[PDB]
């Protein structure tokens, strides 16, 4: 096909040479469903601008606002730096001897007494 | 290509066909 | 040398999906503007799924690493449809859609009802075996692969005490004896290098076993053939120069003990010899050479006049065994001969031969190949009387044993 | 207890979906069978959902009954806000 | 790109695909790479002849880009090799200061 | 049926059964329990707006 012979050489590029054949169909369904969604919420842009043609700057509208809540990443490195220092500055605590099986409070635990209904 | 190793082969070079035993005796 | 480029979507795929949406007049740089956005996102998603295929231990990206790679970006795994609530099914993959380019895109509801359901697999499971015996990887199957001086044989005495074991156990004194020694014939890995022995072993055995006619040493020796071919690590048409006339012996050949009785076994042992002379020809092929040898052979066996009918009988059942053309052929021209043997055997008081035994056999085998000779190129019309235009050997029967594989094939 | 006493009835109801096959994707997202009802129910849950779907595309292809096609899933799912997508790309 | 060395082709794909900013903004591996400084471990045989090709005025802005995107950590020894310098080179931020080597570790076996 | 809107709605099918068994083992794990009751479930299922 033509769009699927695209996905062939986008996954030969990142060098993927091993894959499923359900493995381009199913990135055909997302890139199909990524940009109904942001045609979708560009007419709804321009429809609230109050111009007949959606034009370059309601696509970069609908982008911008879609990526801003879709597509998310890992926190950043000040952040996780300054998480870090706040909480390695926290000397390590002593144990108890013979406490027993080491573990958390039990509102923290999975260990609770695990009901089922009686059978009749 | 005749040089190929099957050619080589003894099943191809040989009248194995002979040593069938018919009616032996 | 590295000329790596930066490959996106197309953009006249982009204004396809527009205008069958109800956004039509957009410029090429509004479009241009799509494709490089969703390129991105691929790109950045296949890159991201390639580190689940590595943590996983696998070498082919799955289904299923798109759609961990989907839900790691916060973007939901389902393709097939979005739900903007979020709430009935909230970062759950549904495992994708099975679809096709060749597809139908129309089926019956209930062609989907009616088909059997694929059958689950094991369970997992664990097994230990060995890589290495203090430094040495074992050949077990769970493995991959002036006077001149006094020479050695080139075989281990371990492998020659392997070699008269499984030759005396193979001789049939014991079954499972024999019955395991077939098994460690058809898998052990390292049989070649020890092949030329078993082949003169066995080459020669028939000879010398047919000037008796022993049936157990050759029934075991067609059970050595057969174990032996079906092994798929040696290289055995080195070797099938030995091996076919062996076989062809075994089913052209009169039988030296009592005729009767075990002629049941002796139909078996040219039924052994007719089922590895096929398997024969049907490996090892190259250009006019084995096949057609073979073929010539048992056409001249049949052509002769006033056989043995042993003989006659074990190349019947050599030619017949020769697949769906061979019969449909060769067979053709032949029916008014067999008919004339029989009426001979027949007519002849002499009881006491063998030749009725082998009247008998050799026309119930012709006629259940002449059956779907004819099932096979013609309709079931007609099945009561039009096979007397053929003598009138199998008529209704025949149409019986037809009508049976209809059956079967109705089944199927 | 309408529903305690309906799961209790559960014991010797079949549902339309097996529990070894209801149970293995139970088991993929760590819902374990402690209880075959439990399991029975969560099958019964999911045909109503798709059941429901299904009335009402069927209400929709018999004012435009027969054949599901996507344009009946497409205003049928729309009052649920799920917006379904056709394939176009192969 | 195709000048770079070979191991350094999966970076150099990812960089390809990163044409935009907003693509750049959310990527946070490219964004830590764009702070930081690459250490650079250069000898003082082989640095001068650099300093002497850039504190120059003809490329004033090449020595712009290096001393504010590059560290430099210099050692007083023998220039090291190519196949020397192809095993310890490879990351990204790569190829860290001694400095951060020389603190005190307590690598022996407890009692 | 049209092919395509039967592995679309056996999608949603795997994907809602998919879902309960996230959801209603994240609310017994809430309540440090790990195999859950009928009281699970029945707040699952209000939770994806199903009417009981």
């Amino acid at each position: 096909p033509k769009d699927a012979q695209m996905m062939a050489q986008i996954l030969k590029d990142m060098g993927i040479t091993e894959y499923e054949p359900r493995v381009i169909n199913q990135m055909l369904e997302f890139a199909f469903r990524y940009v109904t969604t942001i045609l979708d919420d560009a007419k709804i842009y321009s429809s609230h601008a109050k111009k007949a043609t959606v034009d370059a700057d309601d696509v970069r509208l609908a982008i911008q606002c879609r990526a801003d809540q879709s597509f998310t990443s890992p926190p950043p490195r000040d952040f996780l730096l300054d998480i870090a220092r706040q909480r390695n500055q926290t000397p390590l605590p002593l144990i108890k001897p013979y406490s027993g099986p080491r573990l958390p409070p039990d509102r923290y635990c999975l260990t609770a007494p695990n009901y089922r209904l009686k059978s009749l | 290509d005749l040089l190929a190793d099957e050619n080589f082969l003894m099943v191809t070079q040989l009248h194995w066909e002979d040593d069938i035993i018919w009616d032996g005796e | 040398k590295l000329k790596l480029s930066n490959t996106v979507l197309p953009s006249e795929s982009m204004k396809v999906v527009a205008e069958s949406m109800g956004i039509a007049q957009i410029q090429e740089e509004t479009c241009q503007l799509l494709t490089d956005e969703v390129s991105y996102r691929i790109k950045e998603i296949a890159q991201d799924a390639l580190k689940f295929m590595h943590m996983g231990k696998r070498q082919k990206l799955t289904t299923s690493d798109i759609d961990y790679a989907l839900k790691l970006k916060n973007v939901e795994p389902l393709y097939g449809f979005h739900a903007q609530e979020f709430i009935p099914f909230r970062f759950a993959s549904g495992g994708g859609r099975e679809l096709y380019f060749y597809e139908e895109k129309e089926v019956d509801l209930s062609d989907i009802i009616n088909t059997p359901l694929p059958r689950v697999p094991l369970d997992v499971c664990l097994k230990a075996h060995w890589l290495s015996i203090e430094g040495c990887q074992p050949a077990i199957p769970e493995n991959p692969p002036r006077l001149k001086p006094r020479s050695i044989h080139e075989l281990s005495v371990e492998q020659q005490l392997y070699y008269k074991e499984i030759t005396e156990a193979c001789v049939g004194s014991c079954e499972a004896k024999r019955a395991e020694a077939l098994q460690s014939i058809a898998t052990d890995p390292g049989l070649y290098q020890m092949l030329p022995r078993f082949s003169t072993f066995i080459s020669e055995g028939v000879r010398v076993n047919v000037v008796q006619n022993n049936l157990a040493l050759l029934i075991y020796l067609m059970r050595m053939v057969k174990a032996l071919m079906d092994n798929p690590t040696l290289y055995l048409e080195k070797y099938v120069h030995e091996l076919i006339p062996a076989v062809m012996t075994c089913i052209v050949s009169r039988q030296l003990c009592l005729r009767p009785d075990v002629d049941n076994h002796w139909a078996l042992r040219d039924f052994a010899a007719r089922l590895v002379a096929q398997i024969c020809k049907h490996f090892s092929t190259t250009t006019n050479n084995i096949q057609s040898r073979i073929t010539k052979t048992f056409t001249k066996s049949w052509v002769d006049e006033k056989t043995p009918w042993t003989t006659r009988y074990g190349s019947i059942a050599g030619l017949a065994e020769l697949g769906h053309d061979v019969i449909k052929t060769l067979i053709l021209p032949r029916l008014q001969q067999e008919g004339e043997r029989i009426r001979s055997v027949l007519d002849g008081p002499v009881l006491s031969n063998i030749d009725r035994i082998g009247a008998d056999h050799v026309q119930s085998l012709l006629l259940k190949h002449c059956a779907p000779v004819l099932a096979k190129l013609r309709p079931p019309p007609d099945n009561q009387d039009a096979y007397r235009a053929e003598f009138g050997s199998l008529g209704p029967l025949l149409c019986s044993q037809v009508v049976k594989a209809r059956a079967q094939a109705a089944l199927q | 207890t309408p529903l305690v006493d309906f799961l209790m009835q559960l014991e010797d109801y079949t549902p339309t979906i097996p529990d070894a096959v209801t149970g293995y994707y139970l088991n993929r997202a760590g819902f374990e069978a402690s209880d075959p009802r439990i399991i029975r129910l969560i099958s019964l849950a999911a045909q109503k959902f798709i059941s429901d779907i299904a009335n009402d595309a069927l209400q929709h292809c018999k004012m435009k009954k027969y054949t599901l096609t996507m344009e009946d899933l497409t205003p049928a799912l729309s009052e649920y806000g799920i917006n379904v997508k056709k394939p176009h790309y192969f | 790109h195709g000048d770079q060395e070979c191991y350094y082709q999966d970076d150099l794909r990812v960089l390809s695909s990163l044409t935009k900013k907003e693509h750049m903004k959310g990527n946070e591996t490219m964004l830590d790479f764009r702070t930081s400084k690459f250490v650079l471990r250069i000898s003082r045989d082989s640095y001068q002849l650099l300093k002497r090709h850039l504190q120059e005025k003809q490329n004033n802005q090449i020595w712009n880009i290096v001393q504010e995107h590059l560290y430099i950590d210099i050692f007083d020894g023998m220039p090291r090799s190519k196949q020397q310098i192809d095993a310890m080179v490879g990351s990204l931020a790569g190829e860290a200061k001694r400095e951060a080597n020389k603190s005190k570790v307590f690598f022996g076996l407890l009692k | 049926a049209e092919k395509a809107s039967v592995e679309t709605l056996t999608e949603m099918l795997q994907s809602y059964i998919s879902e309960i068994g996230r959801s209603a083992k994240s609310y017994c794990e809430h309540t440090a329990r790990t195999q859950p009751t009928l009281s699970d479930i029945v707040v699952t299922l209000v939770e994806m707006g199903f009417n009981v």
